[PDB]
């Protein structure tokens, strides 16, 4: 229960940033998510042509277009479960370089999204002069993964909600952390 | 004409700003955004007469109260920047807070204030005493926010930083290399009829600044955000005021050369990860043309491939780079 306004990013807007926004919601933690792909990407029947949407498609459609493809398979690996939770937090899959909301702390979770972030961020001229802390936490694409890495994300907005001010003990505390879970926070600032 | 319109807007605010004098912490943040949203928003014109009551809130206890009145002056300079004046004072008053999230707002704040400020006071043609006294308060106000490059607090430094990026963008010349951009002011845009200062001192203050982030960007001991946050600052002037792009290329190589020995290895990697950013953006300005062969040789230390940088590189006709050539040959 802090004032923090946090964001969690990926590429769709499906797993791991949902995950992560689901156990940060029950922690208490203002908190939104984000793709930064260009269009939503589920896993599909084999290797390669995978089953795609545009940011703004119904989490409960994607759920219903899943069921009528294939309602077993879909089970069997746990997309429909997934795609079940996602409908309970929001109703659709959000573009981060759509948003117009502004953040404390935005959490990507490996480099290639840090970087579109980053870039995105840049692209636009400062109006606020509002700086956001942008930090990566490498989080491999899998159900498994997705759910270790929620923990971990939970962890260190916590330590970080934690702090009388932020701003002057953010580099201490990645440093900490990085060195109890043995592991590499990239940390940049960028400006609203 | 007449209507109604004003006189039930007033009676709405007459009654939130009496209620705000007995009203909680919380009560006051939410009846002062809703004061903000008629007296500067559907019911501009009620604005000077609610002034008073809204500026008195900036002594309160509650660093959030504080933070709302910042809020509204920010917001003053922005719609009715004829009244920049009468709310200047409140700015340079609360750059004194001992709240580091207070002083955090107002240096954020004074990024458009000092913006609209400067453009305001330029436009009048018979400035009155109110425009020397809110000249003088903005003159300050820069020096006070250039003093906390050197605050105990990183978040005050990080936004400092930030504050002198515009204050230089502002007090120098754009060219024809100066990168579009819809509202830039340059010293180009201060006019000749203007008594309240001069071209030539605020170029004079602003290359000073600049020295100052250069300078400060190549120290041994400063914090990775404050290193990130100095790159992008000095990127953005060298890319809106190409004039400066030489020193900021020199900056850049000398960083790169030397990290300093305070930063971790992942600290290392964000910083340089910024840098490769930096230099990204810089590469694609026609007024880079004279370091692209010093851009590329630091795009290739930071793993970026030939054909990567060479999409960089603007398209440019003979003639435009026999008047570039010469001139860089004329110059030295």
């Amino acid at each position: 229960p802090s004032k923090l306004a946090v964001a969690v990013v990926d590429s769709s807007n499906m797993n791991r940033s949902m995950e992560a926004h689901n156990f940060l919601a029950k922690k208490g933690f203002n908190v939104r998510s984000y793709g930064t792909g260009e269009r939503v990407k589920l896993p599909g029947m084999a290797f390669d042509k995978p089953n795609v949407y545009e940011f703004g498609t119904k989490y409960e459609d994607i759920y219903r277009d899943l069921e009528s493809k294939d309602k077993e398979f879909y089970t069997q690996n746990g997309l429909l479960h997934m795609l079940d939770r996602n409908r309970r937090i929001k109703k659709c899959p959000e573009r981060f370089q759509d948003t117009k909301e502004q953040f404390d702390i935005i959490v990507t979770v490996e480099e290639r999204v840090y970087d579109l972030v980053v870039m995105h961020m840049e692209s636009m001229e400062s109006v606020d002069n509002r700086p956001v802390h942008v930090l990566n936490v490498d989080v491999v694409n899998n159900a498994e993964d997705a759910l270790m890495g929620a923990f971990v994300i939970t962890d260190m907005i916590n330590m970080m909600a934690k702090s009388t001010d932020l701003d002057n003990d953010i580099d201490e505390l990645i440093q900490e952390f990085e060195e109890r879970r043995k592991r590499v926070i990239l940390h940049s600032v960028l400006f609203y | 004409m007449t209507d109604e319109k004003t006189a039930t807007a007033r009676a709405k605010v007459v009654d939130w700003c009496n209620e705000l004098v007995i009203a909680s912490p919380s009560t006051k943040c939410e009846l002062l955004a809703k004061v903000q949203e008629t007296v500067l928003g559907s019911c501009a014109e009620l604005a000077e007469e609610f002034l008073e009551s809204v500026l008195s809130l900036a002594h309160d206890s509650n660093m959030e109260v504080r933070k709302q009145v910042v809020a509204f002056v920010e917001q003053v300079c922005k719609v009715k920047v004829e009244l920049l004046p009468h709310v200047i004072n409140v700015v340079s008053m609360l750059l004194r807070d001992n709240s580091a999230q207070v002083i955090k707002r107002v240096i954020q704040a004074c990024g458009s204030i000092y913006k609209n400020g400067l453009q305001y006071l330029c436009s009048l043609m018979e400035p009155g005493d109110s425009a020397e006294q809110a000249w003088n308060i903005l003159s300050l106000i820069k020096a006070q926010i250039l003093d906390m490059i050197d605050n105990e607090n990183d978040g005050i430094r990080t936004n400092a930083i930030k504050f002198l990026e515009g204050v230089v963008v502002l007090q120098s010349f754009a060219d024809e290399d100066s990168l579009k951009r819809d509202g830039d002011f340059s010293l180009a845009d201060v006019p000749d009829h203007c008594t309240l200062f001069r071209r030539e001192k605020l170029q004079e203050e602003g290359n000073n600044i600049l020295d100052i982030l250069l300078q400060f960007h190549g120290t041994t001991h400063i914090s990775s955000v404050n290193l990130i946050a100095c790159t992008s600052s000095l990127c953005t002037i060298a890319k809106m005021r190409p004039i400066f792009m030489g020193a900021v290329v020199e900056a850049f190589k000398q960083l790169n050369a030397n990290l300093p020995p305070t930063l971790t290895d992942s600290q290392v990697s964000s910083v340089r990860k910024s840098l490769k950013m930096q230099l990204q953006t810089l590469l694609k300005n026609r007024g880079a043309f004279e370091f692209a062969s010093t851009i590329r040789g630091m795009l290739v230390d930071l793993g970026s491939s030939t054909n990567e940088i060479q999409k960089l590189i603007p398209k440019m006709d003979k003639q435009e780079m026999a008047r570039r050539q010469k001139r860089i040959l004329e110059n030295a």
